[PDB]
């Protein structure tokens, strides 16, 4: 598995209509309303703001935390390399009733299920959960009740090195002397060793 | 798998614990160490290969988790029986991402835990010893 | 060393079928790095110990891509042959790159 | 050449070691010093070279790499031996910077890591012996 | 542009030699002419790494006074390989020539 | 070797091309479009900006946190120095998955190989890697994605001393006495040495 | 090169048939002989004559600890041999096994001759048993 935060992203949102799908608005196509932050499409087209309340989902950045380098084996004569990734999301809730919806999703998240399944479908395991401000922000005539959320998830990727390759073939020679820099060897063992 | 610290489990005398600390929860410790050298004046040395296989196990939990209560409540119990009955039990701890490999084969209560009662919640360590604390492996 | 007849016999079972398009070199992993979605492919009886295409064969490309090599399938999923293109190519927009030919040798 | 931590590679048993923790991840020393001065009332000097070369080597190790499932596995088929087949292995250090020339001749495993489960990820330290701890040059 | 092992793998179970006979001159002409010997059977094995190899040894019995320089494979009949021998040999009376092992390679 | 950045940069340009050049987009001669930050030509001319995705190389500044002089040699009649430095470098990737990129590079620098090819081309080692930001910037119209990473290097320098000069010749002169200050002294020894 | 390491778990004690379990924390085995080998005599000359000790026997203490349930064991064999009579045989020979070879030596014909003192406190106590031997052998693989 590779880690692509396009698709944990996809994967959380997939998850969340069905963990929190019942407090939110639905659109034309009776889907609730979660989606991705900053929406384009066409690389010029813009999305429109959903019908509240609504979640949005942004993945902040990725880190190593753990090292640089978890494991180094050999799958098939290709070599692979592990290494261990730390993922913080934000959820945001907008609306009326934001936190009483962020509060009921923080109480879901920590169930035995729902966290296995995430892990079905993005394959990342939940490592914290922060706490859930309640912000007010005035855009034009009223106030919009907003409740952010950070959700960190921990996920092992896996590349495979094409330029690698496997020794299978060994050749050793060696000498013997009784005094150091003795120019002619007292004995001389060579040996060849094949994987077969 | 990866590790996280919302899967673990464990499990003493037939109940489960939970409500634990946010940090630094669990820890386990050998007595002694494998294998003690001897250097003698010429430079030779010789191994003693320890047969002191025992362990501690510390686990901390929350001050007003329940779990505090079945403990005492265990503890009181044991307080008033005679010798000739059995106290030791397994302790079985799980997790997925393999981290802890570890169980204690006959582990028994030794320590109650120390109390304060400071501005907010605290919490509460319970220790106790094992006969063999076995490092298992998931590789044969 | 073979014949031209057991050369023939031997490239009639070969039956590749479709063909991927990736942007890494497929030879040690052709599982991965697929850019476009399989297309058929067909080929002509041997002959002279080589077989060859008996149509052009277009491929959508997704926009943004890159194709570098390319790779072929049997009729049960098993890759059995690879290869390099001519150009590294970068598509700004989706569109077609046209296969003229290809050829399998024993020679 | 200078100096990186991507470089240094760790070998015994004939296995290969990974996953290092992010920071004094190897520790070297020897146990006793080169020399031993003795002074007299009058001021006068003597020097006693000592025959002891033994050495401890600590490696940590993230706590889910699985190089911690190898090295449990091999310490458990240790426990199940006769004293007369041997336990040691030469640990070989490799760093192309030559900031660490030193290798352990006789080297055994000696203690077992400690286990912290906190709220991230930790370390598990391994501790080895060896009977003769080689300082090595790269000048004649 | 080459075949995989997994192609290889499929292609080589189909040649399925079972005979071989030996020639005076290179049978890279016409296989049937200047045969100088009956054919004798020979097996070989499954293919691993594009190589298949025989499975036992074979006895061929030289006529009295022929002479033996080259060799050909045959299957239903079709000869799918020629080569020539290490060495020409002239068999003055009968004889035996003792081929030890002999493998088809796709690499 | 000396140390001089405008070679570090285009090193690292060059390797960039074969490391991560099949995800980006390509010029009018079907080069992979990496450059250096703040192009300019002729000291007044200014380079436009190439068509997405591409990167940027910009080294950031040097420092010498390994004492002040590593070494102190003689290399021919010549004096030299030897010193120690460390350069971190910023490399940025613009367009769409600007994200998904930078994951790939991350994990395609660790690499046993890769590695060497870096210390090929400009004689340097990696020494860190920092973390991958997911950041958003508004321009005009649209947001663009970017993702900046830092990636400090090491390498030694040397140079030149033409001022200096050896010692190979001594002479010396010596007295001894039976009390100090003995202004004839009792015997005098004279000496010469010469490297020959 | 470094010699054969020392494992306590490994080592056996037996004698009159049953199995000795149970040792100590620490110094759980002593063996000693009674007499040295020789006994030098020193004239006022300096003149030296040798004297060669026919006293071969020893002692060999072995300490338990204090609930090991070998304490059982010995105290029903010892409270056996209090009503046997005179003529009945009451020694066995003590034998040590022991893998990596610090033990050299065996007790032939060994009795048993002490008691354990018997203590109590806060902790726990070891209990001390003494054995004699006709003759403690000294043993060792040909070198």
């Amino acid at each position: 598995m590779q880690l692509e935060t396009a698709e944990l992203e996809k994967g959380l949102v997939r998850t969340l209509v069905d963990v929190i799908g019942h407090r939110l608005a639905r659109d034309k196509n009776n889907r609730p309303n979660v989606i991705r932050a900053y929406p384009s499409d066409n690389s010029n087209d813009k999305g429109l703001k959903p019908d509240q309340p609504f979640i949005t989902v942004y993945c902040q950045d990725a880190a190593t935390p753990y090292g640089w380098v978890l494991d180094k084996f050999v799958e098939d004569d290709v070599v692979c390399y592990r290494i261990a990734f730390q993922i913080p999301v934000l959820i945001t809730v907008n609306g009326k009733g934001a936190h009483s919806i962020m509060l009921e999703l923080k109480q879901r998240l920590e169930m035995s299920s729902v966290r296995d399944l995430i892990l079905e479908e993005t394959g990342a395991t939940v490592l914290d959960t922060g706490a859930i401000p309640n912000d007010y922000t005035y855009l034009n005539t009223d106030f919009e009740n907003s409740a952010p959320l950070v959700v960190t998830l921990v996920k092992n990727s896996v590349l495979k090195d094409e330029r690698g390759s496997i020794i299978e073939r060994v050749i050793v020679d060696g000498e013997l002397v009784y005094e150091e820099g003795q120019e002619p060897p007292e004995y001389t063992i060579h040996l060849d060793v094949d994987s077969k | 798998q990866q590790y996280s610290p919302k899967d673990v489990v464990c499990s003493w005398n037939g109940i489960a614990i939970e409500g634990f600390a946010p940090d630094s929860f669990l820890r386990l410790q050998r007595t002694s160490p494998l294998v003690t050298p001897v250097v003698g004046a010429g430079g030779q040395v010789a191994l003693t290969r320890n047969a002191d296989k025992t362990g501690t196990i510390e686990i901390e939990l929350m001050q007003t988790s329940l779990s505090n209560q079945m403990l005492s409540a265990i503890q009181a119990k044991q307080d008033n029986m005679e010798l000739e009955e059995d106290i030791s039990s397994n302790f079985v701890i799980y997790d997925p991402s393999g981290s802890v490999l570890a169980t204690g084969i006959n582990a028994w209560l030794q320590e109650l835990p120390q109390i304060e009662l400071g501005r907010d919640q605290n919490s509460k360590t319970w220790i106790f010893g094992c006969e063999k604390l076995d490092y298992t492996s998931t590789i044969p | 060393t073979l014949t031209i007849d057991g050369k023939n016999k031997i490239l009639a079972t070969l039956t590749p079928t479709t063909i991927i398009l990736h942007n890494v070199d497929p030879t040690a992993d052709p599982t991965a790095n697929k850019v476009t979605q399989p297309v058929a492919i067909y080929f002509s009886e041997p002959d002279n110990g080589l077989i060859a295409s008996e149509d052009t064969v277009n491929i959508t490309v997704p926009a943004s891509a890159t194709v570098s090599h390319y790779s072929l399938w049997d009729a049960n999923d098993k890759c059995v042959a690879t290869g390099a293109l001519s150009k590294p190519q970068f598509f700004a927009e989706e569109g077609i790159y046209v296969i003229s030919s290809v050829s399998v040798d024993l020679n």
